[PDB]
């Protein structure tokens, strides 16, 4: 067992799932425009399909992984990680929070090994900070 | 192998020699990878001037 | 005369606060006109006293400071909880000194009753109360002189390299 | 005295002073605060 | 070998439980090392150890070694 | 410059604007504060470039704002003006080493006028030594080196808020104005729809009756806050009417119990808000407001005027009513929202200069009032400027600030980076700001106007997260303290090169592109569908006709440590997060090495850090040795330069600078002479390059531990110099004074032989535990010796000196040889404080290598213990017997999601090995080939910027290009993993293994420093507990936790015995010691001291406590 | 009532009520929980090769923990004459000292503890053996019950001294006879 | 307020607390060494 | 029961898996148990 980026398989399938449901976010935002639409519907819109499409990216994912993949061999046995982790890692990193606690209408479509683009990154500081700061309480308050 | 130096005006490895362009503690380093043959049991000494 | 009277912790009486008062108008005056801190020949001269007067004069007026001020930033401490208590009892000096005394007392039983009694009763062993050489004469019906001879004797027999390395370490 | 060491201690302490509140020591609590064999474990009577 | 001899299975089957064990096996740890401590002065009435020892021994690992023999009786008083 | 060492960059983007001077944060500030003669050519040069609109310098403009000071009758008035500065009488060198404080003259050229036949007495006065900064934005205050970091504050203002409450399902408003050195006002709508007036916070007036008392009839209220009913609501609800009865109800309200008059109610309230003695918001407050609400009043003086509380009113009744936009006074319209207090267009930044302006403002305060007391108080026509002026107040609260602030730090000096980002430090925190405990989960969040202007990955991960933070690396301080950011201008899809710094609120107006947008060369944009930032800062897609900017460059938006970590974004934001703030931990060794595959970011940051000997002027350099280099420039004159050798700095590591020239090269200037403590050749170099492999091994490097090579151990690869400081004075006491001899009372002669003539330890000399380092003999006077003592005495017949010793020792645990001894005396002329005759330090350096406890760490949040330390041959070892230096557990990896190390390891390995990709038609070999970076020697460094490094498909497509070795293979298959060998049993792994070269730093939490056990030490004072800590012995503490799991446990003996005969019993311990040291049996333990005390104090608050035996019957505890 | 009084500084003075009540007052920090003798404290490393019931002091620690036994010990063995060369002896760091601390330290549990303790498998008992360092070596299956990780933590070392204390770090907190957790019953020292 | 006045009133009603004891006429001193004035090296002295 | 409770009641020790013993501290093992994972639960 060992750890090279050529382990870290992404699949191969992904490039078509993210294109149609890139095509159908181009015509939601398209009917926003026109006025057929409000802001709510577009974002509601926007959400589902963005979730759709990460779940079916992380099946074909799980789907893709050969059983004798180090990292598979690592998460199957049970001796360190889960499928969350390597999702993230290997595939669609999904849709975000903002500063406020509400989703972003616009994923991260790309995972930690393809590289984030600076807004993408700049965007999860933001869950990675909350989450910092909410592991800083729970301790006095679990304390207490 | 060398195990040992003093020098003139030196009392310590933490200091430097008036002239020369490195410290005493990289005349060490720079000695450490000088390959010698000794034939006498006994603790040689060799001179540098 | 009640302010000098009350407004310290400990108190001085007025005179020495009215030269601590002095000496502070005389150096806050030099440190305005002259634009530097005077050393203190410079005041020992314009007060008319010695540099050590000045020194203690200085001495007197601090105030103190409390146990109770914090001194680190999240304050978990106090600044009196890392002062050492420098009068407390060592266990292992207090080990060490009745080890001291159990060796004394058994090194000094090798001795004969006489010698081993005179010493104990001159320098107290028993009792803590050292005694002149004309009682112990006394109690033992001798001359002063003789008293002074034994201890002598003795004394010289424990210092002998013979019986000295048993003690040598309590030293 | 296990309430005073809890919380609300100048509460619990002029509360018990007007009702002349009498300290057992039947609790861990207080057992551990004066320094004797806490009534668990060990400590029982039964077993020493 | 060591901290882990005798094994408290075979230990327990002595007393009732662990609580009762400890105190057990304390208590005659408390005679050994009296004994040795005034074994040259003047008699007294403690005794043992009932079983080989070694140079040094901690008194306690005696103690529990003669418990698990079944060298020694616990009363209630 | 020119003359920075190779590094082939993987960059595809060509940057228009370079980084600024990092430094220039502080040392502009300062300059600014001063009114040196940089700040005035800056001033100067705003011909049309820069915000640097104010023309008076700090200090300027403090005298003029406290001028002119006149009594109570005018007859005689006092101006200060025209402030100037002498040279400083010390230089930093003489300030470090004998403890000054390195500061200049002030002198003030003030003139006393007497209103009677025109005096003037205009003289010059001397107002203190003000402390100066150094060039590298430090001050040497006392000696040791510190830093004052900026602040982040909520600038004064206007503030409109709404909230709902749960309960009665209604919006509640709220409006503050508040200013800088003032008093507050609130307005709130409710529930009810009454424009409450609270006002200082003093309970809840209604805004008629304010309104009244201003001046305005009911009359006029109705036919001008008439459409909207909450206020004629709460004029209805009034029952009250006249403007003396108004003011003298909010005078009784406000102000109960005195005499009502209607002058005490209006002067009260000027006094209050309309007086600038005791009011005044500065101009970032008048600059705010103006903007708010729209009045273009006049910025050269803020104070609250009655048109402000109107317009307040106004815009609040408007804003609960529903509307979106109003007309506004002077101006064409404004818009009607709430205010975010996070957003940076409400935050403000408080630099050195302001701070230290409002301590000489808070101390020029009481300085004046001194002189108007005196003024009027003494007689006349004998009274000149000089006799008037008392300094005190101004030194005494220059003197405050600078030390016991919470601002005014202790510098961070284990490295340059970590200097540098010490420095460049945003603290939410401090004096004027909030406290750590009361700061919610909402002003730690990264809001969405951080980016460009602060960083927000690097925080620290205490509860401290999000309280201080970083400026980013093109960040820029406005003239009102708020944080500026360059963007491109791009016009009609056209991206020019004309770059504009814009705030956030401009910000918040643009539509702003992203950095990396690909272009078709011809200045335009290419797809047609651009992501960029809007105003609320959502993300979206956009044609090329409605953005306006774009951003300079990539990597805009992260620190300056968080830009030296090379594959950023492919690690996680928490691993980079700790990889930032771990970075700044690492030591500097004895050999510095550059990183192998690094960011472009080392040499700037290491040469701008100010850590590096840099050539003023061109030259060609002259004579050359370890400690000088003196160098003929070409104007004739000849300048030598000095290196510090085996220095100190404040975290007790090495500083030691390296010589980089020769005796015949020649030097521009700029040109970088000698290296820095941890710098190699110009560039920043915290660690080393290893060679690791990925691999479980027989479980030493189990659960994060790391397993390392002897050779590093061989070569010294990470070793380094450590150095600390031993100081001893010898005072006075009441039985004479104290001193430093050789002549101990009794010590046997042998300890006595490394010193020399006057008791002080010789330069050289090995020094282990329990060695005397200073001999110190301290008089004790007249005592009564024990009989025992007594008679061993007369045995040995050894005579009492009465003189005990106090010499200086090391402390257990420390070696080291001896590099300096500095002693001072007082009676050399030595400014020792009062009562110290002499003070001594001594100097102890040590060489410490790696073992096992020494935590290393890497650069993406990759941290472990070395936990074992193998020998060379009994090693992984490549195919032609290499060893690898370092094994590395990877089931770490992946559940920690951060690829970037192995990426950063396969580039290294790529890099060492080098390559030659020229002849290659292959798409991934062309962008090579545009950059310059076809072929590559064995062992270059490399560059990847941190969001636009190198491709996977490059590296991919390299790795099978590398230069064969002597052998003629290559090693590392085109899958990045190599073959390696078993070093103990000597057969193949049945797999190959991913190797590569990784660099690694060696932290700052060495085990020499961390064990520590007790026995019997010190105890404390009040209560007899041991004494925590470590500069004593100190035992570790048994909280409650612990109590409660031995409880668990069912453990009493235990617990009884850690509670009683270990802490608190004081005639147990002896006890106990005794029972061990004879060998018998353990004591049972006693009562604890505590106890006694709690009883004790219990007794003394008057309550009757008591302890009751078996009848009722009370013990008395002795 | 009313304003508090103020000394130099203006913080305000410390009365006898205060030094009861909070986190800081005599009930909560200086009667409930204490500073302890004997006690070490040094970050851990890990030790495949140890059992479950075995832990690796170095050498210096052990040596600082056991002074009394050692000092008393090497007086039996005529190594000394008396306590104080002994003490002597052990405080300067001769050879043979060693190589008796190495048999008084045999069979003699320590207590290993973590902070923070969550549960009563935070404490554990131990049997010492001397190692070559300045760090702890701990077996690798305890893990999971300190939830000890290997990237800087530090664990503290304390040494029960009477015979019932040893009987119960002996008999009751063992480090082999705690497999199963508490909370629920199923294993915590257990292959990770 | 009647039943809540009545616990207060019932207390000394019944146990050996009398209402006078609410009212000081001498105040208690606590031992110096609980307050200490210790002397610091230099001569500062350091109070509770 | 009368004083406290009774192990046939509290049933088998989880810790152990034999009956609870005469002396065991239950109260504070409950505490502990319940409390220990509050670290774990997201806020
Ligand atoms: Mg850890």
């Amino acid at each position: 067992v060992t750890v090279a980026i050529s382990d870290v398989v992404v699949p191969e399938a992904k490039k078509a799932i993210v294109k149609g449901y890139e095509e159908q976010d181009e015509k939601v935002q398209k009917q926003y425009e026109r006025g057929l639409i409000t802001k709510e519907e577009r974002t509601q819109e926007l959400i589902a399909i963005w979730t759709k499409a990460t779940n079916e990216v992380a099946e074909a994912m799980n789907a893709n992984f050969p059983k004798t993949n180090p990292i598979f061999m690592m998460v199957d046995s049970g001796a360190r990680g889960n499928m969350m982790q390597m999702r993230q890692i290997a595939g669609m990193r999904g849709l975000v929070s903002n500063a406020k606690n509400e989703t972003i209408p616009r994923p991260i479509k790309a995972s930690f090994r393809e590289g984030l683009t600076v807004l993408e990154y700049f965007i999860s500081t933001h869950g990675a900070r909350k989450g910092l700061a909410d592991t800083a309480l729970r301790t006095a308050d679990s304390g207490y | 192998a060398v195990t040992s130096i003093r020098i003139d005006g030196v009392l310590h490895e933490f200091t430097t020699v008036p002239g020369v362009k490195e410290d005493v503690t990289d005349l060490i380093l720079n000695i450490k990878q000088l390959v010698v043959s000794s034939e006498h049991d006994e603790p040689v000494v060799m001179y540098l001037r | 005369r009640a302010m000098a009277d009350q407004a310290r912790t400990i108190r001085i009486p007025v005179h020495m606060v009215e030269v601590i008062n002095k000496l502070a108008r005389v150096q806050r005056q030099m440190l305005q006109d002259l634009g530097r801190e005077p050393t203190p020949e410079e005041l020992a001269k314009e007060l008319d006293m010695t540099p050590e007067k000045v020194i203690e004069v200085q001495k007197y007026g601090r105030e103190p400071i409390s146990l109770h001020t914090p001194l680190g930033e999240d304050g978990d401490s106090e600044f009196g909880d890392l002062i050492e208590d420098s009068e407390a009892v060592v266990p292992a000096d207090a080990v060490s000194f009745t080890l001291l005394q159990e060796q004394l007392h058994s090194v000094l039983d090798t001795l004969s009753e006489r010698e081993a009694g005179v010493v104990s009763m001159r320098f107290g062993l028993t009792d803590g109360q050292p005694k002149t050489l004309d009682e112990i004469g006394k109690v033992y019906g001798v001359t002063r002189e003789r008293i002074r001879q034994i201890e002598s004797k003795t004394m010289s027999k424990l210092r002998h390299p013979s019986r000295s390395q048993v003690l040598r370490d309590y030293l | 005295l296990s309430a005073a060491s809890f919380q609300e201690t100048t509460r619990v302490l002029t509360d018990a002073a007007i009702n002349a509140k009498s300290d057992s020591l039947i609790g861990l609590k207080e057992n551990v605060i004066i320094g004797k064999l806490i009534p668990a474990g060990t400590g029982l009577s039964r077993y020493r | 070998e060591g901290i882990i001899n005798p094994p408290i299975d075979e230990l327990l089957e002595a007393t009732d439980s662990k609580y009762s064990l400890v105190i057990y096996a304390a208590k005659r740890a408390r005679q050994i090392n009296a004994y040795y401590s005034q074994l040259g002065e003047g008699l007294l009435e403690y005794v043992g150890p009932l079983v080989d020892t070694h140079v040094h021994e901690k008194p306690l690992s005696i103690a529990l070694r003669e418990i698990n023999a079944g060298l020694l009786t616990s009363e209630a008083i | 410059a020119s003359t920075a060492p190779l590094r082939i960059s993987f960059a595809k983007i060509k940057e228009p604007l370079e980084v600024p001077n990092l430094l220039a944060l502080q040392t502009e500030s300062f300059d600014w504060l001063l009114g040196n003669a940089a700040w005035k050519a800056r001033v100067e040069a705003a011909l049309e470039s820069g915000q640097d609109v104010p023309t008076k310098s700090g200090l300027e403009e403090i005298f003029e704002e406290i001028s002119p000071i006149e009594d109570f009758s005018g007859s005689m008035s006092l101006t200060f003006r025209d402030h100037r500065f002498e040279p400083p009488k010390n230089s930093i060198d003489e300030c470090k080493d004998r403890d000054f404080t390195y500061g200049a003259p002030l002198f003030v050229t003030a003139e006393f006028t007497n209103n009677e036949t025109g005096e003037i007495k205009s003289q010059t006065v001397f107002m203190g030594d003000f402390p100066l900064m150094t060039n590298k934005g430090t001050f040497v205050i006392n000696g040791t080196e510190r830093v004052v970091v900026s602040q982040l504050v909520r600038s004064p203002g206007v503030y409109f808020d709404s909230s709902i409450d749960k309960t009665s399902d209604k919006d509640i408003f709220s409006a503050k104005i508040i200013p800088s050195r003032g008093a507050w006002l609130e307005m709130e709508i409710d529930k009810r729809d009454l424009v409450g007036v609270r006002i200082d916070r003093k309970r809840k007036q209604s805004v008629t009756v304010l309104l009244k008392a201003l001046g305005w009839t009911t009359e006029q209220i109705l036919q001008e806050f008439g459409e909207y009913e909450s206020m004629r609501a709460t004029l209805e609800k009034d029952h009250t009417q006249g403007q003396d009865d108004a003011l003298l109800d909010i005078y009784r309200k406000l102000r109960p119990g005195e005499p009502p008059t209607r002058e005490a109610a209006q002067t009260l309230l000027e006094n209050l808000y309309f007086n600038p003695k005791r009011y005044d918001l500065a101009k970032v407050g008048r600059y705010k407001v103006n903007k708010k609400l729209g009045a273009d009043e006049p910025l050269d003086a803020g104070v609250l005027t009655t048109d402000d509380v109107i317009a307040t009113i106004k815009y609040l009744v408007k804003l609960h009513a529903g509307e979106t936009e109003t007309i506004g006074e002077n101006g064409n319209e404004i818009v009607v929202e709430t205010d975010d207090i996070d957003h940076f267009g409400n935050r403000r930044l408080r630099n050195v200069g302001e701070l230290i302006q409002n301590q000489v403002r808070t101390g020029l305060a009481r300085m004046e009032r001194v002189v108007r007391e005196r003024m009027t108080t003494q007689d006349v026509e004998a009274i000149t400027p000089q006799t008037l002026i008392n300094i005190r107040p101004v030194v005494a609260s220059i003197k405050e600030f600078f030390g016991t602030s919470q601002l005014s730090q202790f510098m961070d000096q284990n490295n340059p980076l970590s200097g540098l980002t010490h420095k460049r430090r945003l603290s939410a925190l401090g004096p004027g700001g909030l406290s750590r405990e009361r700061a919610g989960f909402e002003v730690r969040d990264v809001h969405p106007s951080h980016y460009g202007r602060m960083c927000p990955i690097e925080t620290p991960e205490g509860p401290n997260i999000g309280l201080i933070g970083s400026l980013a690396s093109y960040g820029r301080v406005n003239a009102f303290g708020f944080i500026e950011t360059p963007y491109r201008k791009v016009v009609d899809g056209q991206v020019t090169d004309e770059v504009d710094y814009v705030t956030a609120d401009e910000e918040d107006r643009f539509v702003i592109a992203q950095a990396n947008a690909a272009l078709d060369e011809e200045l335009r944009f290419s797809e047609n569908r651009v992501l960029v930032r809007k105003r609320g800062g959502e993300v979206d897609y956009v044609e090329p006709s409605d953005v306006d900017y774009m951003d300079v460059s990539p990597r805009q938006m992260v620190s300056v440590a968080t830009a030296m970590i090379p594959f950023l974004e492919h690690d996680d934001a928490n691993r980079a997060l700790m990889g930032a703030n771990m970075m700044r931990q690492a030591v500097p060794l004895i050999k510095s090495e550059a990183p192998l595959v690094g960011t472009g970011m080392e040499y700037r940051c290491a040469t701008d850090a100010g850590d590096v000997l840099k050539a003023e002027k061109d030259g060609v350099v002259q004579e050359l040795s370890a400690d000088y280099i003196t160098v003929a420039n070409d104007d004739g004159t000849y300048i030598t330069y000095r290196l510090h050798k085996f220095s100190r700095s404040n975290q007790g590591t090495s500083v030691n600078q390296k010589v980089v020239v020769d005796e015949g090269d020649r030097v521009i200037e700029g040109q970088v002479l000698a290296d820095g403590p941890a710098t190699e050749d110009g560039e920043m170099a915290l660690g080393k390059n290893l060679l690791v492999a990925f691999m479980p091994w027989e479980g030493h490097n189990y659960e994060d531990a790391i397993i390392l090579s002897q050779r590093l151990v061989q070569d010294d690869v990470l070793s380094s110099i450590h150095i600390e400081e031993h100081e001893v004075d010898a005072r006075d006491t009441k039985l004479g004074p104290e001193e430093i001899t050789r002549d101990i009372p009794n010590v046997s002669e042998e300890v006595l032989a490394d010193l020399d003539e006057r008791g002080i330890i010789r330069i050289g000399a090995e020094v282990v535990a329990g060695d005397i380092l200073v001999g110190k003999v301290t008089p004790k006077g007249e005592t009564e010796l024990t009989p025992e003592e007594r008679l061993l005495r007369a045995i040995f017949g050894e005579k009492a000196r009465e003189v005990r010793d106090t010499s200086l020792k090391v402390p257990h645990g420390e070696i080291g040889k001896i590099i300096g001894v500095r002693v001072f005396d007082r009676e050399e002329g030595d400014e020792l404080p009062p009562g110290v005759n002499q003070l001594v330090r001594v100097y102890v350096a040590q060489k410490r290598k790696i073992t096992d406890g020494d935590k290393l760490a890497g650069r993406h949040g990759n941290k472990g213990v070395i936990s074992k330390i193998l020998p060379i041959e009994d090693m992984p070892f490549l195919e032609d017997g290499t060893p690898v230096d370092i094994i590395l557990n990877p089931l770490g990896v992946p559940s920690r999601m951060n690829p970037g190390q192995v990426l950063e390891i396969h580039l290294g390995w790529l890099a060492s090995r080098g390559w030659d990709v020229s002849g290659l038609a292959d798409e991934w070999a062309q962008r090579l080939q545009a950059i310059g970076a076809d072929k590559v020697a064995p062992g270059t460094n490399v560059a990847t910027p941190v969001f636009d490094g190198a491709r996977e498909d490059e590296l991919a497509g390299l790795l099978n290009h590398t230069i064969p070795n002597r052998d003629g293979e290559r090693m590392v298959l085109p899958t990045g993993k190599a073959r390696l060998f078993d070093g103990r049993s000597g057969e193949p792994f049945p797999d190959p293994i991913s190797v590569g070269y990784m660099y690694i730093l060696k932290l700052h939490h060495l085990v020499d420093d961390k064990l520590h056990a007790r026995s019997t030490g010190p105890y404390s004072m009040i209560t007899q507990q041991p004494l925590g800590g470590k500069a004593q012995f100190g035992g570790q503490r048994f909280g409650e936790m612990e109590v409660w799991a031995l409880e668990a446990y069912g453990a009493a003996y235990a617990l009884q015995e850690l509670l009683t005969i270990k802490s608190d019993d004081v005639t147990g311990r002896v006890k106990v010691y005794e029972a061990i040291v004879k060998g018998e049996n353990i004591p049972e333990p006693g009562i604890p001291e505590s106890f006694k005390v709690l009883i004790k104090e219990m007794q003394s608050l008057c309550l009757n406590v008591e302890v009751l035996s078996s009848d009722g019957m009370s013990i008395e505890m002795r | 009532r009313g304003r508090p009084v103020t000394g130099p500084g203006n913080r305000p003075l410390k009365s006898l009520s205060d030094m009861l009540k909070g986190k800081q007052g005599r009930f909560r920090q200086n009667l409930l929980g204490k500073r302890v003798d004997y006690s070490a404290r040094s970050v851990i490393v890990v030790g495949p090769q140890l059992k479950l019931h075995q832990c690796g002091l170095p050498k210096a620690m052990a040596l600082e923990l056991f002074k009394p036994f050692v000092m008393k010990r090497l007086v039996d063995l005529n190594h000394a004459q008396n306590i104080k060369s002994a003490k002597r002896m052990v405080e300067r760091g001769r050879t043979v000292v060693y190589d008796v601390l190495e048999e008084v330290i045999a069979e003699h549990p320590v207590l290993l503890n973590r902070a923070p303790t969550l549960h009563r498998l935070g404490i554990q008992a131990f049997e010492p053996q001397l190692v070559e360092g300045k760090a702890i070596q701990i077996h690798p299956l305890v893990c999971t019950a300190f939830n000890a990780d290997f990237d800087g933590d530090q664990m503290a070392v304390h040494l029960p001294l009477s015979a019932e204390a040893q009987a119960e770090a002996r008999i009751l907190m063992l480090s082999s006879n705690n497999i199963l957790k508490p909370a629920d019953g199923r294993p915590v020292t257990m292959p990770t | 307020r009647a039943l809540k006045r009545l616990k207060v009133v019932s207390a000394f009603l019944q146990t050996a607390n009398s209402p006078k004891g609410m009212v000081l006429d001498c105040v208690p001193v606590i031992p110096p060494d609980l307050r200490p004035m210790v002397q610091l090296d230099g001569g500062r002295f350091a109070t509770s | 029961s009368a004083v406290g409770t009774c192990a046939f009641c509290y049933g088998r020790s989880l810790a152990t898996g034999k009956l609870v013993d005469i002396g065991e501290a239950v109260g504070i093992i409950a505490a502990q148990s319940i409390g220990e994972p509050g670290t774990q639960l997201t806020m």
